[PDB]
Formats: structure tokens, C-alpha cells, sequence
């Protein structure tokens, strides 16, 4: 996976979250 | 082994999340179940009661006409009264 | 044992686009929400809007059967006078 991108609020998230630690939307939300 | 470690973990991860999700959306659905019931009452209940606008515009010209008749009354009466002054 | 890898990694792809879907759910949701909000707020009013026009309907025949009857009593006295 590596870091990813929440697509709502833009927050770089860690490898290991599913859900944005801002938002808790999920990574393919 | 530590590429298994991490998939697993952020499978558990995900499984707690669905459920956590799955709780939220059940509040929803009894939220909007809710306001359904009380949306169709509220508009049978404007539905029936339309008619009174109608009734409403139709009696108030009816008083103002009637109105309009018993003020020419009193005129002539004070008139013939004034008259026998 | 990367073929067990792949294979752990195909569920938890699945369970990512499973929770995207419950959130997009979710998303539908609280549009459906706020717009039976609004509707309802909407209807609450219009049908306080008709109870007063039944209030004032019913407060527009009192005053006119009043009115009638103050017309019927000035016609009399006109009558009086008249004869
Ligand atoms: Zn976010």
C-alpha cells in the first residue's frame, strides 16, 4: 500500500489506516 | 512473514471498520424511516385542510360585501335622522 | 508463501471496496436525510398555514353572521322611521 491519500480532505494517511484519521472516510471512498 | 503480519492486521482493521460503519448506516435507516412516517402524515393532514384557503378568501369577500351593505344602511338612517334635525 | 500473500491481500482489497460502498451508502443517506428535513420543516408550515386560514375562515362567518344581524336591526329601525 505505502501512505495514501484521503480524497475528501486531503490528508496523507499512514499504510496501515483503512479509514482517514481526519475524516474516517475510507481509502477508496 | 512481517508483509503477513501487516495484511493481517489491517484486514482485522477493516473488518472492525465495516461493522463500525454498518452501526452508523443502521441509525440512518431508522432516521429516515422516521421522517418518511412523519412527512406523509404532515402532507395528507395540508391535503385536507387545502380547502380552508379557498373557504377563506371566499368568506371574507362575502363580510366585506355585507359589510359594505349594513354601513349604506346606517348612512341612509343618520341621513333621515339628520334631516329630521 | 507470496501466492498466500496475494491471496490475503485479494480479501482485504475486497473488504477496502466493501467499506467504500457502506460509506457511499452512507453519503446517500444523509442526502435522504436533509432533504426530509427540509421537506418536512417545509410541510409542518404549509399545514400550520392552512389551520389558520380554518381559523380565520371560522373567525370571517362569525363576523358576518354578526354583521347580518346588525343590518337586519338598522333595517328595522329604518323601517320604523319610515312608516
Ligand atoms: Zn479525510
Amino acid at each position: 500500500r505505502g501512505r495514501w491519500a484521503c480524497q475528501s480532505c486531503t490528508f496523507e494517511n499512514e499504510a496501515a489506516a483503512v479509514l482517514c484519521s481526519i475524516c474516517e472516510r475510507p481509502r477508496l471512498a | 512473514r512481517a508483509v503477513l503480519k501487516e495484511l493481517s492486521e489491517k484486514l482485522e482493521l477493516a473488518e472492525k471498520a465495516l461493522a463500525s460503519k454498518q452501526l452508523q448506516m443502521d441509525e440512518m435507516k431508522q432516521t429516515i424511516a422516521k421522517q418518511e412516517e412523519d412527512l406523509e402524515t404532515m402532507t395528507i393532514l395540508r391535503a385536507q385542510m387545502e380547502v380552508y384557503s379557498e373557504d377563506f378568501h371566499a368568506e371574507r369577500a362575502a363580510r366585506e360585501k355585507i359589510h359594505e351593505e349594513k354601513e349604506q344602511l346606517a348612512l341612509q338612517l343618520a341621513v333621515l335622522l339628520k334631516e329630521n334635525d
